[PDB]
């Protein structure tokens, strides 16, 4: 490893890893925690946004002094891209959006960015690469952000064949918008209107999982140009994990919102992922192997929901 | 009419101050927040009561200016003291028996 990167210290805060990560679309949910992953045992990070940059601020003590630097670039644009990956030694996409807008349609920001990021790389002479598919990507699949997603899956093996292509489920956080999208979003000022959720099976993840198999993929030597997918340990039906929400959530239930501008909610495509099953993938190698264990649903929803609870609940049963 | 009109304008108004000061912010997407986390004490009802009482007899007031106007004044101002004294007693009664323990 060069010389300046050789591993020193303890790994703590200030301790210097070795790893100068360049992170793409870091301002999003799935990112915060990778970047305070990386911030955690000190390992430099270049942060490229787009946003302002007050919007930024909360990553800053997630790193040591000197350890985040947060530039400017666009996704049209390859020039500001070259900077932000002139001397990483690994780069990580994170890009994505799960609507649609009037600039960035759902191809250029799950087709060319994913792209046009991973040629420069191979340009700049990037060791390393990280890209985050999606487990059910098909070109042949009904949810064109699938559709979209499954283009992106195959440039990206194949302008940087060595780049480590993840395709995780659903993921699950404090932040997310998956556990969070029922609880609010289905049922506030809306009676349920789930269409025969019976047949649909779900197997979300864990967003601490997820973090923390990006890190140990970056370490392993062997991980170049493999594929994962992240998979919660235990599956699940789609009726019966919203059911299970409002008991931890405590909302009436009920068993069976338009696109505009800003952050839309409820948009016509995202209902295709909803219903669409998650893929058996047996073969493809997962978070066990990355030296990470799946964890529950059931211990740490408790956590995301807390604040949906205002002011004793049987575990969701399980479907094979 | 006129004063219901007024009347219905003044809450018109103030709900829709309400209602976009409200609502509008809302749609302002500033990320999400996260969670946030009685001694029956004697003192305080004594004065509710306290207050009531004394309150009724000013009802019992209120007619005093039309009252003036007629020609059996000596009875009149006879008895217009005489709610105002018994008003008297009843806070004196109060002071006395240490009633007014809030005032402390
Ligand atoms: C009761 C009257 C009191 C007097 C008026 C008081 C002032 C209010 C009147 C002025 C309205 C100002 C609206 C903006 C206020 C919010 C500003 C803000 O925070 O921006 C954040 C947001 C920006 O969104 P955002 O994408 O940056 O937020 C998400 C960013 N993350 C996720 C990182 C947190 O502002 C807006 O979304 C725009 C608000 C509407 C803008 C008006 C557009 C009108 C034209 C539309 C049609 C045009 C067709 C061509
Ligand atoms: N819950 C899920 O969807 C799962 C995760 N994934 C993938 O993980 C990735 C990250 O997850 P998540 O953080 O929740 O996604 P986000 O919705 O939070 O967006 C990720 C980043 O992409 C940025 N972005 C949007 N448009 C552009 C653009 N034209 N140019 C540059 N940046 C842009 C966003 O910045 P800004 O806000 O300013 O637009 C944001 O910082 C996603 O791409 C997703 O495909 C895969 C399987 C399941």
């Amino acid at each position: 490893l060069h010389h300046a990167v050789i591993p020193h210290g303890k790994g703590g805060r200030s301790s210097v890893s070795g790893i100068v990560a360049t992170v793409f679309g870091a301002t999003g949910f799935l990112g915060r925690y990778v970047v305070n992953h990386l911030g955690r045992m000190g390992s430099q990070v270049i942060v490229p946004h787009r946003c302002e940059p007050y919007d930024t601020m909360h990553l800053r003590p997630m790193g040591d002094l000197g350890q985040i630097i947060f530039m400017d670039w666009n996704g049209r644009d390859k020039d500001s891209i070259r900077r932000a990956v002139e001397h990483s030694s690994v780069v990580i996409n994170l890009v994505g959006r799960e609507w649609e807008t009037q600039n960035f349609d759902f191809e250029d920001v799950f087709v060319k960015i994913p792209q046009a990021i991973a040629q420069v790389s191979k340009e700049a002479g990037v060791e390393k690469f990280i890209h985050i598919s999606h487990l059910n990507a098909d070109i042949k699949s009904s949810s064109k952000y699938l559709r979209s997603k499954a283009v992106g899956e195959k440039e990206v093996r194949e302008t940087f064949p060595e780049a480590t292509i993840i395709k995780p489920a659903e993921i699950f956080g404090r932040e997310d918008r998956f556990l969070n999208y029922f609880a609010n979003i289905r049922w506030f000022g809306g009676v349920p209107l789930i269409s025969l959720g019976k047949k649909t099976v779900k197997q979300p993840v864990y967003i601490v999982d997820v973090t923390k198999g990006i890190i140990n993929a970056i370490k392993d030597p062997d991980a170049r140009g493999k594929t994962f997918a992240f998979v919660g340990p235990s599956r699940y039906l789609l009726f019966d994990l919203v059911q299970y929400v409002f008991a931890v959530a405590h909302r009436p239930f009920l068993p069976y919102f338009e696109i505009s501008p800003f952050e839309p909610w409820t948009t016509r495509d995202k209902v295709e992922r909803i219903h669409t099953t998650d893929k058996i993938l047996p073969h493809l190698p997962g978070l066990e192997d990355l030296g990470v264990e799946a964890t529950p649903l059931e211990l740490k929803a408790i956590e995301v929901l807390r604040r949906h609870r205002t002011y004793d609940v049987q575990p969701a049963k399980t479907i094979p | 009419m006129n004063l219901m009109l007024a009347l219905l304008t003044n809450f018109t108004l103030a709900t829709l101050l309400v209602i976009i000061a409200f609502w509008l912010p809302q749609l302002n997407v500033y990320s999400e927040k996260t969670s946030p986390y009685l001694p029956f004490s004697m003192k305080f009802f004594l004065v509710a009561i306290t207050f009531l009482l004394f309150d009724l007899e000013i009802a019992l007031l209120l007619p005093l200016p039309w009252a003036s106007q007629t020609a059996n004044l000596n009875t009149m101002l006879t008895m217009a003291l005489f709610l105002i004294i018994l008003l008297a007693v009843s806070l004196a009664y109060e002071w006395t028996q240490k009633g007014l323990e809030w005032t402390e």
